[PDB]
Formats: structure tokens, sequence, C-alpha cells
């Protein structure tokens, strides 16, 4: 998320044994670490 | 009579036309495709 | 403050501009570092100025030889944030009992 230039990172591991139809469980995502830094993001790109 | 006549004026003595109580409609004047130059400084063209 | 020495330069100012004409009008919280002409109706101009082609980007003309209202002011905007975040720019103090 990027609100008033603050970047928010959320993430949580959770075990599961499946491939596709991701199921109608429950988890919580906790943050880690703010990071002020105070730009503007209008695109993204996953690196594999 | 201002844009369509018999003859017009020189330089020297132009002809003075004043408009006064009556209603104008710029738009027609925009869509002649007639004209060579259309310059109009100050106010936009689309906006006046 | 005002800058009498530090921003009047005899030979002008061009090095600092300000947008007068464009459409695209900054809302708080953000930048535009883009330098393109207005345009009037026809002709988008957008850097190939010409008929119906204003220049947006004023000069200022920062000059020691003009009045108190032309010379340049150095004018520096603090802004922050209250029961926000987590203070950081505090400048701790002791740990008392």
């Amino acid at each position: 998320k990027n609100i008033d230039g603050y970047f928010k990172i959320y993430s949580k591991h959770t075990p599961i044994n499946l491939v596709r139809d991701l199921p109608q469980g429950f988890s919580a995502l906790e943050p880690l670490v703010d990071l002020p830094i105070g730009i503007n993001i209008t695109r993204f790109q996953t690196l594999l | 009579e201002v844009f369509n006549a018999t003859r017009f004026a020189s330089v020297y003595a132009w002809n003075r036309k004043r408009i006064s109580n009556c209603v104008a409609d710029y738009s027609v004047l925009y869509n002649s495709a007639s004209f060579s130059t259309f310059k109009c400084y100050g106010v936009s063209p689309t906006k006046l | 403050w005002n800058s009498n020495n530090l921003d009047s330069k005899v030979g002008g100012n061009y090095n600092y501009l300000y947008r007068l004409f464009r459409k695209s009008n900054l809302k708080p919280f953000e930048r535009d570092i883009s330098t393109e002409i207005y345009q009037a109706g026809s002709t988008p101009c957008n850097g190939v100025e010409g008929f119906n082609c204003y220049f947006p980007l004023q000069s200022y003309g920062f000059q020691p030889t003009n009045g108190v209202g032309y010379q340049p002011y150095r004018v520096v905007v603090l802004s922050f944030e209250l029961l926000h975040a987590p203070a950081t720019v505090c400048g701790p103090k002791k740990s008392t009992n």
C-alpha cells in the first residue's frame, strides 16, 4: 500500500497443500516494518 | 455584412463595428472549415 | 525570508520558473517535473510550440535593482503529522524511573 508516501508490507506464511481453488480459510496478515520514503508509485512488476 | 459584402475598406480607415444588445454564437465561426488562420489570443478558442 | 545576495543576480534569473497557463492542476502531495507547452484548442503543442502555443513557465527576473516586491524570497514549507505515525524526530529525552 501507499498512503502519504508511506510503504506498507504485510507478509504472513501459512502452510497449505493445494495447487488451485484457494480454500475458504481465514488467515490474518501482520506488518513487519514501515518504509517512509515519500514518493509516488504507479507501476509495478514481479521478478521470476 | 462584416464578413460577406460587396467591398471592404483599407487599413488607414478601417470599418469599426460595435456589437451591443445582441446574443452572439461563436460556434459557427469555428466549424466553418474555410478560414486559413484563426489566431485567438488571451482566451482559449473553445472556452470563450 | 528575502534573499538580497543569494538569488539576486545581475543577469536575471532563468533557473526558477512558475507554471501559469497549463490546464493540469497540481494536487496536494504531488509533483510534476514535465516541461510542456500550453495547448489552446487545436494544434496540441506539448513541445512543438508555434501557432497557438503559450509559454506557461514564466520567468521571474530576479535583479538587485528592483523593488521589494520583485526580489526573490526563499520559502521553506515544513509539514508533519500528529497522532498518525510513531514519532522519530522527537529528539528523545532521558529515561526516568
